[PDB]
């Protein structure tokens, strides 16, 4: 991912997932807890639909 | 864009086979995304009529009384759903414009004179099989002026009710109204309403030698005619639109590619079952009619609000 | 016989189905999909309580509220 | 009129009325049900 | 107990078939033409005769008889 | 006693606004959208499901010019019924086109 916009490879159990080093892993410690939480939610939703 | 014209020159509604209670016709020239809105408005919008309230005199049989009520209302009326009005809110007595009235009453007994067999109940009993044509109309007010005989009626009375035993009696009465198919499930004025887009089947190579055998016994029962231009059987598509996709070509590590299957893009089909309400050609026809017609509540709405 | 059949189709379409939770259609919940009842059958014995007189159970002379 | 019974073993009608046995008066056995009154009661069946 | 009247699945109308269900049964069909010849086609229609087992005709000889 | 209802975005206004239908499903928000997708003026439509336990539903409209987006909804409202005015003439006629020739069939 460079600039918010994936390039190659697939999403893996690691980042979504709770592990060190993951995309909502990283997201909560840059930018705070809110919009960590709103990715997660959001991502589910799409991947439900 | 959108074009009517365009659009328009394509459109056409071919018919397979209608009889009593059935119904099948091609579609052909129409986006997915109105072929649903027709199935869903079918299976949960044309009004119909049934049974919602009954009252008790008397049960006194195995049945309990409580599953005989709920037993009932599966039970079809056969009358215009068109004639009356949606049940003014409340009311429990209404109108004579929001209801029917029916009423059952069977009290049992023994046989007069029976023999000494004791073999089947039918020479050892009268009114131990419960049915529907024990069940007779009511009028109410000026229901006489209004319908002729033989219509007010369930359908098939032979729906078998309950089943008695010498001492034994019921007494029912009815209250029938109208709604809609998706207040509940008692309303749905057909069995089935689907559709599957015609399925394509295009020899990618030209099929031949001994294949017919298992090519044959590779899809439905009539699709490809093994056909003999010199004695020699060779494969063709009898009928392209009879078949489930069985998908059973792929287990032959080498029958995968000879051939190809797919679906053509917009060739739907629907099929239509009524359960004797209405036969289904009016059936569609007053489902296209409530779409129009809420279509236009929106839009007079966004007119006046404006 | 103990239960009453029913049709599976085996898919992930809701989301909802997860750690055991299961999805049924409406209809053929109305339609009578194994609908139940239960039989408690309380019981009463006015002996319980030693009272005098002759003590049996029937509503009285007196006028009862009348509900 | 008034209140109804049954016996159970052998089925012909009891009525108790006074303060008395609770033995059916023909049937020896002895233990009793209710009978039904033809009453009005409303029902629905959604 | 008795039979029902709508399938449980698509809602057809199957309280009707049981009495010619056993007559096609007198003239010895095996199940399987039975419930053909009386018009039953998805399946989920036909285990709703195939699987029915009657309790009032073993449930009424307790009958309070008279 | 609204069946239709609109909420003024605070980002703009009458060219991305969002409405409020009420007491619907999948059949109008689905057929609805799939029409006015066609109208070339618009950016996004798309339309959810607030709530399960209620029957309303929510249509977003954006359109690329300043021309609000009352246009192109009521345009689409009018393009569906046309339609289904048409497929119904072509349904009766074929209706009694095959009755009368199933008649004339056996006869």
């Amino acid at each position: 991912i460079r600039e918010g916009e994936l390039l190659c490879g697939v999403l893996d159990k690691a980042h979504y997932g709770s592990s060190a080093y993951g995309l909502v892993h990283c997201c909560y410690e840059i930018y705070g807890g809110e919009t960590s939480g709103k990715v997660l939610t959001c991502l589910a939703r799409l991947f439900t639909a | 864009a959108w074009d009517q014209d365009r659009f328009e020159k394509n459109f056409r509604v071919d018919v397979v086979h209608m009889d009593e209670n059935s119904l099948e016709f091609d579609m052909v020239g129409i986006d997915a995304a109105i072929a649903n809105a027709f199935r869903r408005i079918l299976l949960a919008e044309v009004p119909t009529m049934a049974v919602e309230k009954v009252l008790v005199y008397n049960n006194t049989s195995i049945v309990q009384d409580e599953i005989l009520a709920h037993r009932l209302g599966l039970i079809p009326i056969h009358a215009d759903p068109r004639l009356f009005e949606y049940r003014n809110q409340g009311d429990e007595e209404g109108t004579e414009i929001d209801t029917l009235q029916f009423r059952l009453q069977v009290r049992c007994t023994r046989n007069p004179h029976a023999a000494k067999d004791s073999s089947d109940p039918n020479e050892l009993y009268v009114n131990h099989k419960v049915y529907t044509r024990h069940m007779t109309w009511i009028p109410l007010g000026n229901q006489a002026d209004l319908f002729p005989e033989g219509t007010i009626r369930p359908v098939h009375d032979d729906i078998l009710i309950a089943q008695l035993r010498p001492g034994q009696e019921i007494d029912l009465l009815m209250h029938c109204v109208k709604g809609i198919g998706k207040d509940h499930a008692k309303f749905s004025p057909v069995a089935t309403a689907s559709y599957r887009l015609l399925p394509d089947i295009t020899l990618l190579e030209p099929v031949e030698g001994e294949a017919a055998e298992e090519l044959s016994r590779c899809f439905s029962p009539g699709v490809i005619e093994v056909q003999e231009v010199q004695g020699k059987k060779v494969a063709r598509v009898a009928n392209p639109r009879l078949d489930t996709f069985s998908r059973e070509i792929f287990r032959n590590e080498k029958l995968k590619k000879v051939v190809r299957l797919a679906r053509v893009r917009d060739h739907y089909i629907f099929s239509v079952e009524s359960t004797g309400v209405l036969p289904p050609d009016v059936l569609v026809s007053e489902a296209i009619k409530v779409l129009m017609g809420k279509c236009r509540r929106f839009l007079d709405e966004l007119d006046a609000v404006q | 016989p103990i239960g009453t059949n029913a049709i599976v189709a085996v898919i992930s379409y809701t989301g909802y189905d997860m750690e055991d939770a299961m999805i049924v259609n409406k209809a053929s919940w109305e339609r009578g999909f194994a609908h139940g009842s239960v039989y408690k059958s309380e019981f009463i014995d006015l002996s319980e309580k030693i009272k005098q007189g002759d003590s049996s159970l029937v509503f009285g002379i007196k006028p009862g509220d009348p509900r | 009129q008034p209140m109804i019974y049954i016996c159970g073993e052998c089925h012909t009608e009891n009525e108790i009325k006074s303060r008395d046995p609770i033995r059916c008066r023909e049937c020896g056995y002895r233990i009793m049900y209710k009978k039904r009154t033809k009453r009005l009661v409303v029902f629905d069946a959604r | 107990m008795i039979i029902p009247v709508r399938c449980f699945t698509c809602g057809k109308i199957v309280g009707n078939k049981w009495e010619a269900y056993l007559g096609l049964l007198q003239a010895e069909y095996t199940e399987g033409d039975a419930l053909d010849a009386l018009g039953l086609k998805r399946y989920c229609c036909r285990r709703m005769l195939l699987a029915h087992v009657d309790l009032i005709e073993k449930l009424l000889n307790y009958a309070p008889l008279e | 006693k609204t069946a239709l209802e609109m909420v003024q975005a605070a980002g703009t206004d009458r060219h991305c606004v969002t409405f409020v239908l009420h007491e619907e499903d999948h059949t109008l928000g689905n057929s609805l959208r799939y029409m006015i997708m066609k109208n070339p003026e618009v950016e996004f439509c798309g339309y959810t499901t607030t709530h399960p336990s209620e029957s309303k539903i929510n249509l977003r409209i954006q359109t690329r010019g300043t021309l609000p987006a009352v246009e192109p909804f009521q345009r689409g409202l009018n393009e569906l019924m046309n339609v289904c005015q048409h497929v119904l003439d072509k349904f009766e006629a074929s209706i009694k086109d095959y009755k009368d020739q199933k008649a004339s069939r056996n006869e």
